[PDB]
RNA sequence: UAUCUGGUUGAUCCUGCCAGUAGUCAUAUGCUUGUCUCAAAGAUUAAGCCAUGCAUGUCUAAGUAUAAGCAAUUUAUACAGUGAAACUGCGAAUGGCUCAUUAAAUCAGUUAUCGUUUAUUUGAUAGUUCCUUUACUACAUGGUAUAACUGUGGUAAUUCUAGAGCUAAUACAUGCUUAAAAUCUCGACCCUUUGGAAGAGAUGUAUUUAUUAGAUAAAAAAUCAAUGUCUUCGGACUCUUUGAUGAUUCAUAAUAACUUUUCGAAUCGCAUGGCCUUGUGCUGGCGAUGGUUCAUUCAAAUUUCUGCCCUAUCAACUUUCGAUGGUAGGAUAGUGGCCUACCAUGGUUUCAACGGGUAACGGGGAAUAAGGGUUCGAUUCCGGAGAGGGAGCCUGAGAAACGGCUA
RNA sequence: GAUCCGUAACUUCGGGAUAAGGAUUGGCUCUAAGGGUCGGGUACGAUCAACUUAGAACUGGUACGGACAAGGGGAAUCUG
């Protein structure tokens, strides 16, 4: 999201150790570092052509994408650059000799570089405690709009 | 003492933790430096491992990079302009990582005139080769030169005080001193 | 019994967390700090005993404070400490100014001298010899090994140029 | 618990050190080292409960201060040193050079080795790194750090270290065709010349390998040692070789070594 | 090791419980008690209270020996053997005990640190230290300031100690010597060009900041800002050097400086040999301690996933005075609302949140033997927590320590 | 007085309730938020004018609704 406006703080958003030099006259007017965040993980040309600074972010930011690579679908995208995803999965009793579904809510943080809402499944990375409980960061966007414009008006 | 694990600190339900162990010696906290400007004053704490920290306070000099001409010089700082965080430490002067301030504008001044000779704003065989051979090196800028008739140049704190014993720091140039110019200009 | 601490004020009893290298306190584990009972330095009606040095003698003598000198116990040790001693100019072979102190095995009278410390004899010579010795051979020894992997990177350099001219 | 430990309890301690469970409430806890914990051997546990010269523990002191046993060339005279894979063992009494080398069923060998095997070792590079004012420098799986190595030398290959001096005289590279030794896991002490190595980004790479009888298994890298080609070896192999006959097989092949 | 029997009726067949029966590494208790091996034991209730004693000290050839201590002999008039005391170093953060708290906490299996500290051990690792560089600065080696000790004392009392006089160091504070170069900056001069030149400084490592390099996706060109090697003076430039990971602003290097400037041996025992300019000249072995940085080991701190008993006569909880997230700062060993400032309104929940209870430390395990289960786990191992209840802290690598201190 | 917190039985569910019970309050110097009008072919800037609220530093013989003004409160019984 990020809502451009960019410098939107009261700091100056820059990227840490990036500098690009008033006097050498560089006709893109802005340098930008991104990386390939590993394991595959296609960094998307958001990353390269956007212009915000997000230092969580998996390509453009300090964060790197390691341990447990984990999958969810959406349902929280009303924080600011964090959503929170479901996790479903059943829970075998051993007595009765079948499961039950049981759930897990994990709040994950979403790059600017990814448009996620309500529906999307998310694949997501671990990297290091991002806030108080995000552990976790958005490597790829499994669905797009979830049939959402497939559904307009009548003939 | 300043605890900063999440033994207490209410869970994401919302839940009250119970109290569990007694306070840790390696979830330390310590008080702030808040530095000020003018007689140079450092303590040392010591850390894990041994391992002494510098609790800068009350320091007055530092080594300043004018970052598009590759030079450090160390200069005086007058004072405080600008903090993202807290106009508080605007206020009362508290030098912190990422404090804007207003710093000497003198060796730089003279640096410049002993590599380029231009004296910003308004002999002998060698450097004259060399200063043939810059200018197109001396274009500086318009916002950058303007601050040295004022005989103080802004910069930026890149340095932690409290934990290093420096105010360190660079110089303000192109879009960042752009936006702490807007910043300054329309708050007076 | 408690004794006065100087400068603490006050001429009464007082209650102070007393620390290490300071006095009316021995600390009996290492950073241990303790609560002790000190009075101050103002002299009162409560003192048993006052201490007083003597800065000038006056004109009639005492007992036992100017007739008698007890000796001091020691004598110098370290090499300087004999030299300043005695005003040698330092040549002045410090082994034979030692302080001998002369014992009695009942009938057989055996002497001590201390030790001389900080003395320079040929065993720390030989020693200063060896560390200096030990730099050098050492920095030379790297320096070498450090040219034979020039000389490897250079037979790898010929040759990683070979197999780019022979396809 | 508010520091180190320095104790290790009997039933604690490693069960390949085969300590008896009664007659004793501790173990030696083996020192800090070139080796972990669960992977060495104290020199107590050495002299006394393998080459039962010693009686005590006071006899295994009375033994490493005489200077006689020296690990690696060096002296060594700690109780509790921890001797691992690899290490070179010289009795200068008693003519003895040994190798401490894994057994079949996981347990380190009474494994003597001649005089001319005992003045090298092997060391799997665990890590190579350009080390301060740019000098390469690689670590083997005992902790030698060796300044100037070759460039060829990348991870998880092995090395040959002669012992006097701390340097390299040969490498063996890791692929696919070269003998292995197995160190840790299920298939502890196993041996034998790879087939094909798994890669898998992101974590725990696994190796395929299948000894001379063509039993192909599974392990992680971290146990894998490469020591020479297939068939020739660069170090003296154990008996039995590395090759875990099945409890039936061993079974007959006890009841065969029966006739008095 | 897949078992049933007695009791409702005048008698019958049922549902159904009561009672019997068998075990308990499950406690108590009664009667009884000859032998061998094995051996739990103040857990339950009072994590209630404690007299007394003990449980943490430590010296090798190798830190400090003038014990006015002992042994006196055998080369020692500085010492040189044994060795109390005390200084110094180290440990005392291990062990041992208990189970009060604690219900996504602890813990278990599994992960991560590209998010950190680490004494010790183990392996490597430092020629640069001073000074506008001919009248220089101890380097054959620099300064006081104490302990034990002697002597004078105080108090009813103690692991209480004051005053006075000596004297050590691997304690404390200081301070030099080491190549030749390469590369940078500046440059006394002239000579006018396509300029070319002595010699002055700097140049380890550590901290802190900023900038740069850290290449690789396969073949060809043109211009502009500076200047570089060979010059057959049009201009060519031919060969151009580079590690790791899945992944980095990584390792590492370079430049400009910065710092109440860290470290770079004024230490120890045995051996005492080799050279000639004979100066008590230069050199010289084994190993003891200590020390910078890296790696390793011993760990630690955080951390991913999944998993806990009963309760709805607990259905809404969280933001009070951080509750969820963003930016910046502080703090930390380090990530992080850990804390502060500004901003946003989020976060959990019938898949049971939140509250309550637990006569609840968790696990490996224990009892019961058709299969499935059911109950127990204070307790020999692992992890956690606590030392009467709370809190605060010194020392150290490591403690929020209690056989440490402060309230 | 005002501001902020916290409020019980009972209830005709409207109340009780300013329940009960606590904290703050001056001066000075700053900070932040809340506005009006003008020109855009078919993202902002100039300028002008308000007292309201919140916060911070400093300060004093701990004082500050400084005079004035300005509820005592609760547990019940009889009764309308």
């Amino acid at each position: 999201s990020t809502e451009l406006t960019v410098q939107s703080e009261r700091a100056f958003q820059k990227q840490p150790h990036i500098f690009n030099n008033p006097k050498v006259k560089t006709s893109k007017r802005t340098k930008r570092w991104y990386k390939n965040a590993g394991l595959g993980f296609k960094t998307p040309k958001t990353a390269i052509e956007g212009s915000y600074i997000d230092k969580k972010c998996p390509f453009t930011g300090l964060v790197s994408i390691r341990g447990k690579i984990l999958t969810g679908t959406v349902v929280s995208t009303k924080m600011h650059r964090t959503i929170v995803i479901r996790r479903a999965y059943l829970h075998y009793i051993p007595k009765y000799n079948r499961y039950e579904k049981r759930h897990k809510n994990v709040p994950v943080h979403v790059s600017p570089a990814f448009r996620v809402q309500v529906g999307d499944i998310v694949t997501v990375g671990q990297c290091r405690p991002i806030s108080k409980t995000v552990r976790f960061n958005v490597v790829k966007v499994s669905a797009a709009a979830g049939k959402a414009n497939k559904q307009f008006a009548k003939f | 003492g300043i605890s900063r694990d999440s033994r207490h600190k209410r869970s994401a339900t919302g839940a009250k933790r119970a109290q569990f162990r007694k306070k840790r010696k390696f979830e330390l906290g310590r008080q702030p430096a808040n530095t000020k400007i003018g007689a140079k004053r450092i303590h040392s704490v010591r850390t894990r491992g041994g391992n002494k920290k510098y609790r800068a306070l009350r320091i007055e000099t530092g080594n300043f990079s004018w970052a598009s001409e590759g030079i450090s010089k160390k200069t005086r700082i007058a004072g405080v302009v600008y903090h993202p965080s807290n106009n508080e430490l605007v206020r009362t002067n508290t030098l912190t990582k990422a404090a804007i301030v207003q710093i000497d504008a003198t060796p730089f001044r003279q640096w410049f005139e002993a590599h380029y000779g231009q004296t910003l704003g308004k002999k002998s065989k060698n450097a004259e080769r060399k200063w043939a051979a810059r200018a197109a090196s001396a274009k500086i800028e318009s916002s950058v030169e303007s601050q040295f008739s004022a005989g103080r140049l802004y910069a930026c704190i890149s340095s932690r005080p409290g934990q290093s014993g420096r105010c360190d720091g660079y110089i303000l140039e192109g879009e960042e001193l752009a936006f702490y110019l807007r910043r300054l200009t329309a708050k007076k | 019994g408690f004794p006065m601490k100087q400068g603490v004020l006050l001429p009464t009893r007082i209650k102070l967390l007393l620390t290490k290298n300071v006095s009316c306190y021995r600390p009996r584990r290492d950073g241990e700090r303790k609560r002790k009972s000190v009075r101050g330095a103002i002299v009162g009606p409560d003192l048993a005993v006052l201490a007083l040095v003597i800065v000038k003698k006056g004109e009639q003598e005492l007992e036992g404070l100017t007739d008698t000198t007890v000796p001091k116990r020691l004598g110098p040790k370290r090499a300087n400490n004999i030299r300043k001693f005695f005003g040698l100019s330092k040549e002045d072979d410090v082994r034979d100014f030692v302080i001998r102190r002369e014992v009695t095995k009942g009938e057989k009278t055996y002497t001590k001298a201390p030790k001389i410390q900080r003395l320079v004899t040929p065993q720390r010579l030989q020693r200063k010899r060896h560390q200096r010795a030990l730099k050098v051979r050492n920095a030379q020894a790297q320096r070498e090994a450090a040219a034979e992997y020039a000389q490897l990177l250079a037979k790898r350099l010929s040759e990683r140029k070979a197999e780019k001219a022979e396809i | 618990a508010r520091g180190p430990k320095k104790h290790l309890k009997r039933l604690a301690a490693p069960h390949h050190w085969l300590l008896d469970k009664l007659s004793g409430c501790y173990a030696p806890r083996p020192s800090a080292g070139p080796h972990k914990l669960r992977e060495s051997l104290p020199l107590i546990v050495f002299l006394r409960n393998r080459l039962k010269y010693a009686l005590n523990g006071r006899e295994v002191k009375a033994i490493l201060m005489q200077r006689h046993v020296k690990v690696d060339g060096k002296v060594r005279t700690d109780t509790t040193y921890p001797a691992g894979f690899m290490d070179v063992i010289t009795l200068d009494a008693t003519n003895e050079n040994f190798r401490l080398v894994y057994d079949v069923k996981g347990r380190f060998a009474v494994h003597r080795i001649t005089d001319e095997e005992a003045s090298y070792k092997l060391g799997k590079v665990k890590k190579v790194q350009l080390g301060k004012k740019g000098v390469p420098y690689v670590v083997t799986h005992d902790g030698r750090t060796i300044r100037y190595p070759d460039p060829n030398i990348k991870v998880n290959d092995t090395v040959k270290i002669d012992l006097a001096s701390g340097k390299i005289t040969d490498f063996i590279k890791f692929d696919a065709g070269k003998l292995v030794y197995v160190t840790g896991g299920r298939n502890l002490g196993r041996i034998g010349t790879i087939v094909h190595k798994e890669r898998h980004d992101g974590g725990f790479d696994l190796v395929h390998i299948k000894d001379s009888l063509d039993n192909t298994f599974v392990t992680r890298l971290n146990n894998v040692f490469v020591i020479g080609e297939q068939g020739k070896p660069y170090i003296s192999l154990p008996k039995g070789k590395g090759i875990k006959l099945s409890i039936a097989e061993e079974r007959d092949r006890r009841r065969a070594q029966q006739g008095l």
